């Protein structure tokens, strides 16, 4: 009848409804999959844990100087130790060469704060005690704002760094 | 056949897709 | 009342809803002033002289978070799940213990609300460790969440009450749902219980020095996905149960009501590391393991979309609804019960295609702490969630209190959903948009005015629905208390039943119900979930542990 029939035809759509669902769920994890092989995938924070003392990051070992932050680590290849701290980053400017592989090295004596550049998909949060390490090349010289993207207190709106990629 | 239904999943999957696949775009022009 | 000396269970459900509709109330109150900061507005100045007591942006969107997402959905949640089921058995619940949960969360809220209103805990509704609040919000808010132990004994005490006396009979449809949603609730609740016990309350009564923050995050997600199924689930009890009566319809399937509910209990817990994609220290191995489980989460609300889809259909037929999209103009758009739900389960659709962005790993580095982020929420939470609550006030209250709804109050009530729904909506395209240009969450940028030049145009969006949510907010007040405080009572009101609705039952119905009544299987499953997918990584973040000190910045 109507309601029997109505029933019967439902449950029939709703089985097609729910294996198309499935193979469209299971594209996206290929997709996914995909980026996990190229090169954006360097954006993913290492898994490693990288214990640092935060009382001690200002005084000594490579975050203690901003100046020479910088260091050449392979033949086309930079590692950058940067400071997120209430409230700003350390060097500031950030100075770095177009087309190299830069690996940054986040740390915070404080609190959470964010390290966002904008244009990039660098958007990694800071943890006071580990070292946030990334991966990114820039293609296009010029100057890239950082945003704190994580609540740090009051001065939490004003806190932005800059990097200069040098042709 | 419940017509009326697939019409609401077809919106429904167009706007999944629309979301994913702009995005999936933006992240590989920042890339 | 004689009413309540036969149904104690309806004065107790009032004072949970009550106190639940205050909270909503008070933390709305922000939510104007932080749409219009991020249209680049600042009206702070005004409220910080309407409420003098506000020092900061930051304790306002503490206040918002707090209330809104935490009180007013929990407190809900034990309204619907303990009443709900009381009622489809018709079985009193231990009144003992429902007014002990009650004294439970009123007492928490009251003890987390003093630091909150000194600004002792500006931490925000995450209070991420190293920022460190008062010891009283962290009692305070523990002893409240704690309220929800209670409310799981009573629902199956209820339940094990029931099956003795029925040996051989299925969990009704209600009771079954109500059962599995407070077990899920049980396996998510331990991650902040945990977090609470272990670092935080030592922590703030400077028992320990400090707290790793990393391991205090993965705790707190474990709980912090689940949480917003627990906000979810009593909204979709209502849309299967009653919203196809009101409807003029019909549930059109038992058994693919209650799979939904069952792959909730099965894949709320397990992926929370999808809110850890940008934490460092993670494998992110593990990370893609969470994306995947994430990714089958939807499945449940995938399924939601077709099963209420078709009940809806089915209703406007019955109404003489004819072709594609005549089935709509036939349905009750005169009856805010039926209006609120179904324009939530609009904004839903946009609101569920931004999780499922969210949840491919990759792609939230696109979106990760932008305004894309509670864009994505206000149509989940804000939307869906709230509008089924606003709506059922129009038949739950008459049934706790005897006072009816007069046809103006009605009328009142189509306009509140009505602008509440479309404010949502303009806040949504503001959001969205300004995270794609990179505009952070969590951020007073109304202070910086010329940061963001790029957001102008979706920033005049943000502007017109802080007022028009304003207005909404403005005549929900106005219309909840003209109920509440209204003389008339009709007592026949207070005893008539609730408005289940039928179901359309099929052949196949008792063999699916029966696997699915093994709760005891279910739950064990669900648990073993939990220990593959937490406790590699717990095992080794305990072993390395790194305690931090404590900062107050505000
Ligand atoms: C109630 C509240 C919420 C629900 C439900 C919700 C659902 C999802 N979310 Fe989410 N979410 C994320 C992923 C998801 C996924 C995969 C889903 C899924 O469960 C969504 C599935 C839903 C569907 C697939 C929709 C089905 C459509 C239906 C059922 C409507 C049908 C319409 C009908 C029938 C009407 C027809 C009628 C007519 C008349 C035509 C992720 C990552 O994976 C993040 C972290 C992002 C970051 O970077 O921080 C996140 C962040 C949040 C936060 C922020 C936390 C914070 O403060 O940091 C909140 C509060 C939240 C709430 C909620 N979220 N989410
Ligand atoms: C009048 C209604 C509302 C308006 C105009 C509104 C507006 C806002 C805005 C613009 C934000 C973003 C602020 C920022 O990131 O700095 C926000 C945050 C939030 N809102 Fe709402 N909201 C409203 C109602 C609600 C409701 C009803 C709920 C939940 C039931 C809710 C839950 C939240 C949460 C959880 C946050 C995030 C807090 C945090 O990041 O710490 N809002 N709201
Ligand atoms: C670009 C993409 C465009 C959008 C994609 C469309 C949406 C996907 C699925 C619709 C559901 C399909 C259901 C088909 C099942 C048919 C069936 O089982 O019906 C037999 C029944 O017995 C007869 O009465
Ligand atoms: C019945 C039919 C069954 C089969 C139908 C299945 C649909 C396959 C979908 C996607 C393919 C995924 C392949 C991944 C290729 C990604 C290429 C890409 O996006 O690369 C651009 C980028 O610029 C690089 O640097
Ligand atoms: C209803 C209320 C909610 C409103 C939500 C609004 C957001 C809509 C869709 C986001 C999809 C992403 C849009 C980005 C398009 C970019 C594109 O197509 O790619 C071009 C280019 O390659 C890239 O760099
Ligand atoms: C400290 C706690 C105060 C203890 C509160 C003692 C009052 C308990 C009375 C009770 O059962 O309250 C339920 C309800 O208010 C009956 O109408
Ligand atoms: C205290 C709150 C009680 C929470 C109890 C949940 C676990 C439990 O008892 O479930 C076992 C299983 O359901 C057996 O039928
Ligand atoms: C209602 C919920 C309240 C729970 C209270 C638990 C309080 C936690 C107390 C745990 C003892 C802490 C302790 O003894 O810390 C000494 C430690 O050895 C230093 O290194
Ligand atoms: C009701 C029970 C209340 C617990 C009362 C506990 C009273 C403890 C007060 C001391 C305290 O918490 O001091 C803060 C600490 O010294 C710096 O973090
Ligand atoms: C069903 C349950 C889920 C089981 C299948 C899930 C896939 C598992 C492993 C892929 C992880 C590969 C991680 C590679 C990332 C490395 C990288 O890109 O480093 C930067
Ligand atoms: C920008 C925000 C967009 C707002 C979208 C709203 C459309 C909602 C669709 C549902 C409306 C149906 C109303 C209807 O059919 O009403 C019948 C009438 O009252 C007598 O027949
Ligand atoms: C051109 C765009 C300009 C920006 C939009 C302005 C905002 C709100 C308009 C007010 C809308 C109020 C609609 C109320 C509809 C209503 O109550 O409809 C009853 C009907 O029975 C169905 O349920
Ligand atoms: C509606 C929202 C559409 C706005 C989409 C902005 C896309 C964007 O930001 O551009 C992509 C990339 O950053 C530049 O190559
Ligand atoms: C209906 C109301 C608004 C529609 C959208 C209005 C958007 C028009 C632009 C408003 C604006 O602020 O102008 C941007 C820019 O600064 C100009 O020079
Ligand atoms: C209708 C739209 C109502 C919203 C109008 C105010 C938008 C706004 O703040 O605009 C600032 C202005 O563009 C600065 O030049
Ligand atoms: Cu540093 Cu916000
Ligand atoms: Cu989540």
């Amino acid at each position: 009848v109507d309601e029997h029939k109505a029933h019967k035809a439902i449950l029939a759509y709703e089985k097609g409804w729910l294996a198309f669902s499935l193979a469209m769920l299971f594209v996206f994890i290929a997709l996914i999959a995909y980026t996990l092989a190229t090169h954006t995938a360097g954006v993913i924070p290492a898994g490693k844990l990288e214990r640092v003392d935060p009382t001690t990051v200002r005084q000594e070992g490579p975050w203690a100087d901003p100046a020479q932050a910088v260091v050449q680590t392979g033949p086309n290849q930079y590692t950058v130790y940067v400071l997120a701290f209430a409230f700003g980053y350390q060097p500031n400017p950030i100075e770095v060469p177009q087309g190299a592989e830069i690996v940054f090295k986040i740390t915070s004596p404080d609190v959470i704060h964010g390290f966002h550049v904008e244009g990039t998909n660098i958007n990694v949060e800071v943890l006071p005690g580990e070292v946030s390490t990334v991966r990114y090349t820039f293609k296009r010289p010029g100057e890239y704002r950082i945003i704190c993207n994580q609540y740090c207190g009051l001065g939490h709106q004003n806190m932005f760094g800059t990097i200069v990629v040098k042709e | 056949k419940p017509k009326g239904a697939l019409a609401v999943i077809l919106v429904l999957t167009l706007t999944i897709l629309v979301f994913w696949l702009g995005v999936y775009a933006v992240f590989f022009a920042r890339g | 009342s004689r009413v309540y000396e036969a149904y104690p269970e309806k004065k107790a459900t009032l004072y949970f809803l009550v106190l639940g509709f205050l909270a909503l109330i008070v933390g709305s109150l922000f939510g104007p002033f932080q749409a219009l900061n991020y249209g680049n507005v600042d009206a702070y100045p005004l409220l910080k002289r309407l409420l003098p007591f506000v020092q900061s942006y930051y304790q306002g969107l503490t206040l918002h978070g707090v209330l809104n997402a935490i009180v007013f959905t929990q407190l809900f949640a034990q309204a619907i799940m303990v009443y709900l089921p009381a009622r489809e058995l018709n079985m009193r619940p231990n009144m003992g213990l429902m007014w002990l949960s009650w004294w439970m969360a009123f007492i928490g809220l009251v003890v987390a609300a003093l630091p909150l209103l000194a600004n002792e805990a500006t931490v925000l509704y995450t209070f991420y460790p190293p920022l460190k609040g008062h010891w009283a919000f962290y009692l305070g808010a523990s002893v409240f969440v704690l309220s929800t132990w209670v409310s799981i004994y009573i629902v199956l005490d209820l339940w094990r009450r029931w099956k003795a006396a029925n040996p051989g009979k299925v969990t009704p449809l209600v009771t079954y749902m109500a059962v599995v949603f407070w077990l899920m609730w049980f396996l998510a609740s331990l991650g902040l219980v945990l977090e609470a016990v272990l670092f935080l309350l030592p922590w703030s009564f400077g028992l320990v020095e400090g707290v790793d923050p990393l391991v205090a995050r993965t705790l707190f997600w474990w709980t912090g996905h689940p949480i917003v199924y627990f906000w979810l689930l009593p909204a979709y009890a209502i849309i299967y149960t009653i919203l196809p009566k009101q409807a003029g319809g019909k549930l059109v399937s038992d058994p693919m009501a209650r799979l939904a509910f069952l792959l909730f209990l099965l894949l709320s817990t397990p992926v929370g590391f999808h809110h850890q994609f940008a934490d460092p220290g993670i494998d992110p191995t593990w990370k893609m393991i969470h994306s995947v489980l994430t990714l089958f989460v939807a499945v449940p609300s995938l399924m939601t979309a077709f099963t209420v889809a078709a009940s809806l259909e089915f209703a406007g037929r019955l109404r003489g609804g004819r072709g594609l999209f005549g089935w709509i103009r036939a349905l009750p758009w005169d009856n805010p019960a039926f209006v609120a739900p179904v324009l939530g389960l609009l904004g839903f659709i946009p609101g569920g295609a931004g999780g499922i962005v969210n949840a491919s790993f990759t792609l939230d580095y696109v979106v990760h702490n932008t305004a894309w982020v509670p864009g994505h929420f206000h149509l989940q939470v804000a939307s869906l969630v709230t509008l089924t609550a606003m709506g059922s006030l129009y038949w739950l209250l008459p049934n706790l209190t005897g006072k009816p709804i007069s046809d103006a109050q009605r009328r009142l009530g189509l306009a509140v959903v009505w602008l509440w729904f479309l404010g949502m909506m303009i806040m949504a395209v503001g959001l969205h948009w300004a995270g794609l240009l990179n505009v952070p969450r969590r951020a007073y940028i109304a202070q910086v005015p010329d940061a963001y030049p790029h957001a102008a145009v979706p920033m005049v969006f943000n502007v017109l629905a802080g007022i028009v949510l304003l207005v909404a907010l403005l005549l929900f007040i106005y219309g909840l208390f003209s109920v509440l405080l209204s003389r008339e009572r009709k007592p026949e009101l207070a005893e008539a039943p609730l408005p289940f609705a039928e179901v359309i039952s099929g052949p196949e119905d008792r063999r699916l119900v029966l696997a699915m009544d093994r709760i005891g299987f279910w739950f064990a499953v669900a648990a073993i979930l939990v220990v593959l997918a937490y406790g590699p990584t717990l095992v080794q973040l305990f072993g390395h542990l790194n305690p931090v000190p404590g900062w107050r910045l505000w």
